[PDB]
């Protein structure tokens, strides 16, 4: 019951720096590497007295892959694991995947496939990346073709970041979302998408966190992917494996694309004024207030929600509490999906970080949401895109890399034709 | 006055790779000027069905450009469309044989042969040069020295080649053993979709200088012969090593005319001629005084169906720009 | 790991340059005598971008510095920092060009920049892997407008793919140090446009206006204005120095300040910059940079960026910050400002923040701008250009070193297109 | 959280504005230097509302200190308190108005209000949510009177929702110090009732008059007069400073002192205002307040109010004291003084109490009043007008600035207007 983790782009990297940081606090694995199945399905023995992870990161730019190697955490990590380029994909996203993608994907995939070999029980993937730079978006495109002919019955969980609807970093992303998504579509069988202003919005009303930086983001996004992978490490009353959330939340083979959320977010001095039971925090992850990306889940419908529990959960109340979720009528599904309710329960609570920003809870849950309300999102992606693409607007980088006008249209209609199907859905 | 830009289309056969594959024959045609391709007809002035030959399309398509440019005026040919569409069949083919040739030794014999129709006291002066488009470098044709020339602005402030070996030709055959000279000079690498692949934009350019005796009227003809190079998607190509740094400069001059073409046809102000060196020397062509026809030879098959129908509408938003003869 | 090979040129290009070295060499805690002595290792970490080491401890950088006047040389020889430098760098003629442009690209400098041509040659080899060549010149005579421009054509004619950064220091009429300004000017953005890829367009009377209204000098010298432009230069290349929260390379600067490949003349700006009273009366919060960095009357050129519309800016910060604040400025700056900002392009900023400030600051901001209202710079120029050319005053002056006029036709007439685009989309 | 930013305009304007903050920085107990030392928690709760959180635990007012001569701000900047000012917010020109209405608002201060409005703009933009602009200067004279007004135009005009605040300091024939005392006046109110929300009208004779009688001063400088009218302004942002039984804001005082727009015309006033003999002898009951802010000598204006009406007045209390006696005191000087209040309203009384009283006191009291006998000194300025307006005397000097004859006549159309309301609800 293994899987391991691949890291592109300062994204996926800036996540990896505090995801594995509780992962290994988790099993009491101390930076050093060292203090018996529970951390099997993230880190493989040494010898004796020695843990190394089943990770792997990759970033074209040297800039942050050095920063671990001469950080905190040097002993836990395998050196050769930390795979690193010679220069940088520069938010475009066809050089990190035909110019700079291509002298570096024959050493991680071929690397990858030696963490298979070294495994047995590898159940899928799970990818960590943004849709911001040429990174994130070029090389996990290249990488997820190679990956996908090379095993492709094995499953993959694309933890994504969005550029945000008015937020943003960059001005060129929307060709790189536009773009990746065209080949993620038909490769990744699960779409996990996080955006930037949203959990600056969730921390600084829930949490009551006023200034943020992106180590403060990265904790509870490892505890989403902590989360969900916490069944697989630990026992529980209903324990749930990777292969559910395929079987569960795709009732169609092109919308995989699934909504991550979290609760309960409370600090330290407000979980002492306030009770934590199954009720309040079940309605407390479907307002739009809590979600994790900017669309309201009113406007559209829920197609299926699976609610992965931790700590001491007790399995009847939880069925009341589905119940009230199920005659509130601001949320509704959809009539071709009634029994849209999924399960899961682990014995082991979350962890608190040692100087993080959350607060120890003695319960938690995870939900996963699939809806039509991101198609929202995607329109809004797909509008500002066309005023740039319509101008030829940045277009002379990418075409300068060796594209041309053609899969730019191929990327829109693929788009339209993503929406054809969510608008067909949402009937 | 004012004249519109002739856009036509043309068709092959499918090739070997594309019936082993098992394409399937989309071109669908509702007579000789649209075609009908994904439920959606592409009008054209002129569109040369898949069954064409080589005779039939020159005597429709460059076949009054002759005369137009030596009346006075200035013209130009040129091919667009993706890779393996016969660009360079269609323009160069094979020019030993009289059939398999393509638009530009039918343009030299047929301006030789129109000259001696004509009086002898019609003195006409007759320089050509070749040159290609390599790596963004003007890398001439007929001399090996030069590796790359500069773009200089004529009396009237319009766009011309520098230190271009304008050779004064005689004799048709002459010219045709200039162009053999510059054939084999073409930098034309092997790929998997065109084995013949001319990874450069070769324009052939023939300066008709002519002038008569009696009268004393002094006139000249450009005649912009270019034969460029296919929109490439890597992918399908597979260009790695070297010809990958070919396929960058080839699509960043063919996404530069789109971008020109798409600025012209708006009716923009600026129309960013100076993008690339390729938009360039086409400036005289695009907003000039010249009867601008341009023909593009696309693929029949369902296979390179996206950059395809891209091709089509790069030629319908050509076909509403008008040029200023 | 993306090194950079710095290039030098002219008396305005060396004095900025050699002012930008003792800059960062203090960021590093680098000696005068080129021994490393920095508290924190993260100095060491990159030291490699800017220099080589070399035995005993001790680090060169890799700075060709170009002039054809030896008594530059002899000033930055004799500086608190020349006895870092490499002694073989300094290619260096004998008599100085006289501000003309045509001596330096076809006579005085074209002999020179054959030499300099082996240096550029011996510090790239050397190199793992260079991302782009850091240029400093000044538009204004003609060591660094004739010569630098065919260095930049020689360079670019052997590194296609290379990031060619270039720093010109425009002058605009409020301060016309030299009756030649305009050939001088025209003539090499003739050659930069075609090949550079960025174009930080500075103007001294912009420079000095810093000194009085914001930073409020009694006497600016040269080497203040020097202070302000290395702040710049060390702005822009600190992402790629440092490790930082997000790092933006030259390409990733590129990449987004460039959407159209000629519309690529920037306009910098840098903050705090606080007078010596005003130190107590400022809160170091990350409002009150923005503020200053989108200040209109803080631009480093004399174009206010009101008579126009940015296409896409940048600001790249420094020191521990929330991004949370960061963002919400970036996304303030555009919401009620939408005026001075095109709308067909959805989000025209930048973003990007290192972990180390400034050393003895606690944060500082660089800012770069493509705004349409650069233009008028572009204007002007022409408008002086085509007084003094409609009688073709001091035109023979060029025809000695076999410059023509059609040279200068077509230098026009790519001037003049570079403004009609901006006014384009304005 | 209700900002409140501060303009101080002309000579007057800037030494009661001088004076302000000498008091209320006593009160929050903030240096000279600007670091908090303050014993109770309370005096940093709502610091913000005047103040601006620096490095170093220092502090800074929002003062934007206007003026024409610069010699006014040097005798701020050299006085006790001169230090804590930010050095950016002095802007002030070079020639001094000359006591001309026109010369401020057209021709001096037009220039230099364009420079004022864009530090009015920096320090709104970084507040949280302003609650009304708090504006100090005489009508006497060109630059209080002149620019003010248009100062006041251009804020009303951009911040058509937030309480302009102005205290206009307006002489009386009883003290002239200037011959052009009813044109600056006449012309200064024409913009006043038309835009402003409060309008507290002093005059300098009456200012006088406390010092003899209840103050009992042998030579009352004009120092004391600032610790007089200082007193008002800290007296009614009291509400919205420290924490209150009953905390009336701003608006909360203008929706209650303010029954139809254009009267909004007050006469302040403050007590306990004892001698220094007069001290032992006294009781800090709340009694003895009341009878001396009631008392008719004991107004700020020329106008005695028995001889007109009050439309509706305020009492602004402060320090600890019991509601019930307050309520009887504003019970009882309502019903047998029933003659000084119009009845066709039913209660003219608006009461508030602090839990924080002065520094150095126990108890304490400000006024607020809009009374028909304010009307007077319309009247009275008026008289002085037509005087001299009706042979056209010092009227040349004001079309020098483009001013027409005109303006005077619609100046005095609206001030006549202003004295027939007065006298309709009487
Ligand atoms: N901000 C600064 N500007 C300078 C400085 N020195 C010169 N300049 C400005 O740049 C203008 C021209 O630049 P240069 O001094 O370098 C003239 P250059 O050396 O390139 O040619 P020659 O000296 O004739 O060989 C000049 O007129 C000044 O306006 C300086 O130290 N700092
Ligand atoms: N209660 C006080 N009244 C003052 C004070 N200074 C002046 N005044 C009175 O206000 C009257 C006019 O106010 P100003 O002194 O400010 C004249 P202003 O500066 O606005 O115009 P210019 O000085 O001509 O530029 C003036 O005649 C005095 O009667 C003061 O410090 N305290
Ligand atoms: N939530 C979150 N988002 C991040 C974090 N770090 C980066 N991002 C987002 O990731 C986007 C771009 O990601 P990348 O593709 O990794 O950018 P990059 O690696 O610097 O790409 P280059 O510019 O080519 O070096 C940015 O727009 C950010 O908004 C993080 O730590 N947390
Ligand atoms: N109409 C046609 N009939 C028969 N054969 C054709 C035709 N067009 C192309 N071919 C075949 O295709 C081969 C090469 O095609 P060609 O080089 O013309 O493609 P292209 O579009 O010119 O490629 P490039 O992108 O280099 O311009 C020729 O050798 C020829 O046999």
């Amino acid at each position: 019951r293994e899987c391991i983790s691949i890291h592109v782009g300062q994204a996926g990297v800036q996540i990896g720096n505090a995801c594995w940081e509780l992962y290994c606090l988790e099993h009491g694995i101390q930076p050093d590497g060292q203090m018996d199945d529970s951390f099997n399905t993230f880190f493989s023995e040494t010898g004796a007295g020695k843990h190394v992870p089943r990770a792997v990161f990759v970033d074209l730019e040297p800039t942050v892959i050095d920063e671990v190697r001469t950080g905190t955490y040097r002993q836990l990590f395998h050196p050769e694991q930390l795979i690193t380029g010679k220069e940088d994909a520069a938010n475009n996203y066809a050089r990190g995947h035909y110019t700079i993608g291509k002298e570096i994907i024959d050493l991680v995939l071929d690397r990858i496939r030696k963490l298979a070999d070294q495994c047995t029980g590898l159940q899928g993937f799970l990818v960590f990346h943004s849709f911001g730079g040429g990174t994130g978006s070029g090389f996990t495109s290249l990488l997820m073709e190679r990956l996908s002919v090379d095993y492709g019955k094995k499953s993959k969980l694309e933890f994504s970041i969005y550029p945000a609807p008015q937020v943003s970093t960059a001005v060129v992303e929307p060709y790189n979302s536009i773009l990746t998504t065209h080949t993620t579509l038909e490769h990744s069988d699960c779409a996990f998408m996080v955006d930037n202003e949203a959990i600056y919005d969730i921390c600084r009303r829930n949490l009551d966190i006023e200034r943020p930086t992106y180590t403060n983001l990265n904790r509870l996004i490892g505890q989403i992917v902590s989360s969900i992978t916490a069944s697989l490490r630990f026992d529980g009353a209903l324990n749930v494996d990777l292969t559910e959330f395929q079987t569960n939340l795709v009732p169609y083979p092109r919308i995989h694309f699934p909504l991550a959320t979290y609760a309960p977010v409370i600090s330290a001095e407000k979980a002492y004024h306030e009770q934590l039971s199954v009720a309040e925090i079940t309605n407390a992850c479907f307002e739009p207030a809590n979600q994790m990306v900017k669309c309201d889940p009113r406007h559209g419908k829920y197609m299926a929600c699976c609610l992965l529990y931790r700590g001491d959960v007790v399995p009847k109340d939880v069925n009341a509490a589905i119940a009230t979720i199920k005659t509130k009528r601001t949320i509704q599904f959809v009539d071709w999906c009634p029994t849209g309710f999924k399960v899961g329960i682990n014995y082991q609570p979350p962890t608190v970080v040692p100087g993080g920003d959350l607060a120890k809870v003695q319960r938690a849950v995870c939900m996963l949401s699939n809806t039509t309300a991101i198609a929202e999102a995607w329109a809004r992606l797909d509008h500002k895109f066309d005023l740039m693409y319509a101008k030829r607007a940045f277009v002379h980088w990418y075409v300068g890399e060796g594209m041309e006008e053609g899969e730019f249209s191929e990327a829109r209609e693929d788009m339209a034709a993503l929406e054809k199907d969510y608008e067909e859905v949402g009937v | 006055a004012e004249c519109n830009i002739k856009v036509m289309c043309r068709f092959r056969p499918l090739n070997e790779s594309e019936v082993n594959r098992g394409d399937k024959y989309i071109a669908k045609f509702q007579g000789e000027d649209t075609v009908v391709i994904a439920s959606k007809p592409y009008a054209f002035d002129r569109v040369f069905q898949s069954s064409t030959s080589q005779e039939q399309v020159y005597n429709d398509c460059a076949k009054k450009i002759v005369k137009d440019v030596l009346e006075g005026y200035n013209g130009t040919i040129f091919a667009y469309g993706q890779t393996s569409s016969g660009k360079t069949h269609t323009m160069e083919g094979k020019l030993h044989d009289p059939e398999g040739m393509g638009i530009i030794p039918r343009i030299v014999q047929d301006i030789f042969n129109y000259i001696y129709s004509m009086d002898e006291n019609l003195e006409f002066h007759i320089k050509v040069s070749y040159f290609e488009i390599y790596l963004d470098k003007i890398r001439d044709l007929l001399d090996v020295s030069k590796t790359n020339l500069s773009v200089h602005e004529d009396k009237n402030r319009v766009p011309y080649v520098k230190g271009c070996t304008e050779r004064f030709v005689c004799s048709p055959d002459e010219v045709m053993d200039t162009i053999d000279e510059g054939k084999s000079n073409r930098h034309v690498a092997v790929t998997n979709m065109n084995e013949h692949s001319s990874r450069s934009h070769s324009i052939f350019l023939i300066n008709v200088k002519q002038e008569n005796t009696q009268t004393e009227q002094k006139l000249s003809g450009k005649l912009y012969l270019v034969d460029l190079a296919g929109s490439a998607k890597v992918s399908k190509t597979g260009a790695e090593g070297a010809v990958l740094d070919e396929a960058k400069n080839i699509n960043k001059s063919l996404s530069a005319l789109g971008n020109v073409i798409s600025a012209l046809a708006e009716g923009s102000t600026y129309v960013p001629y100076r993008d690339s060196k390729m938009t360039r020397i086409l400036q005289d062509s695009l907003g000039g005084n010249c009867r601008t026809t341009i023909v593009i030879c696309c693929s029949p098959s369902s296979y390179n169906e996206s950059e395809t129908k891209s091709t089509l509408l790069f030629g319908q938003r050509a076909k509403t720009i008008k040029n200023t003869v | 790991m993306r090194e950079i090979v710095h290039i030098q040129a002219g008396q305005c290009g060396n004095q900025i340059g050699a002012k930008f070295w003792e800059v960062i060499s203090d960021e590093h805690g680098i000696d005068p005598t080129g021994s490393y002595h920095g508290d924190s290792d993260l100095q060491l970490e990159r030291i490699n971008v800017y220099y080589n080491e070399a035995a005993g401890n001790k680090y060169v950088p890799r700075a060709i510095l170009v002039d054809l006047e030896p008594g530059t040389m002899d000033s930055v020889r004799s500086g608190p920092f020349g006895q870092i430098f490499r002694p073989d760098n300094f290619v260096f003629g004998q008599s100085g060009a006289g501000n003309n442009w045509a001596k330096g690209h076809y006579t005085e400098g074209a002999e020179l920049v054959d030499s300099v041509l082996d240096v550029v040659r011996k510090e790239s080899e050397s190199c793992d892997c260079l991302q782009g060549f850091q240029l400093t010149h000044s538009l204004g005579g003609g060591t660094g407008s004739g010569m630098g421009t065919l260095l930049i054509s020689k360079i670019r004619e052997e590194y296609p793919d290379r990031i060619m950064n270039t720093f010109s220091v425009m002058p605009s009429p409020k301060v016309s140090d030299t009756v030649v300004e305009p050939y001088n000017a025209t003539l090499s953005v003739h050659q930069l446009v075609e090949n550079t890829d960025e174009t930080y367009s500075i103007d001294n009377e912009a420079l000095y206006d810093i000194c009085f209204r914001t930073l409020k000098l009694t006497t600016p010298t040269y080497g203040d204005l020097n202070h302000l432009v290395s702040a710049t230069m060390s702005g822009v290349t600190t992402c790629l120095r440092f490790p930082g929260q997000l790092n933006a390379d030259l390409r990733k600067l590129a990449v987004n300040m460039v959407p159209f490949p000629r519309l690529h003349f920037f306009m910098p700006g840098f903050a705090p910059l606080t007078s010596r009273g005003s130190q107590q009366y400022r809160a170091l919060t990350v409002p009150e940079l923005t503020q200053q960095m989108f200040d209109s009357k803080n631009m480093m050129a004399a174009c206010d960026p009101r008579h126009g519309r940015y296409l896409t800016v940048a600001a790249i910060f420094r020191g521990r910050m929330s991004m949370k604040e960061v963002d919400e400025q970036m996304l303030n700056v555009q919401n009620k400002n939408s005026s001075y900002f095109v709308e067909w392009i959805p989000n025209n900023v930048k973003t990007a923040v290192c972990d180390i400030p400034p050393r003895g600051l606690k944060m500082s901001a660089t800012f770069i701008g493509n705004s349409t209202a650069i233009q008028e710079l572009f204007k002007r120029i022409s408008e002086q250009f085509t007084a003094m050319f409609r009688r073709k005053a001091f035109l023979h002056w060029y025809t000695g070193e076999g410059m023509d006029e059609m040279e200068f036709t077509e230098a026009e007439s790519n001037m003049n297109d570079l403004v009609s685009e901006y006014q384009q989309y304005q």
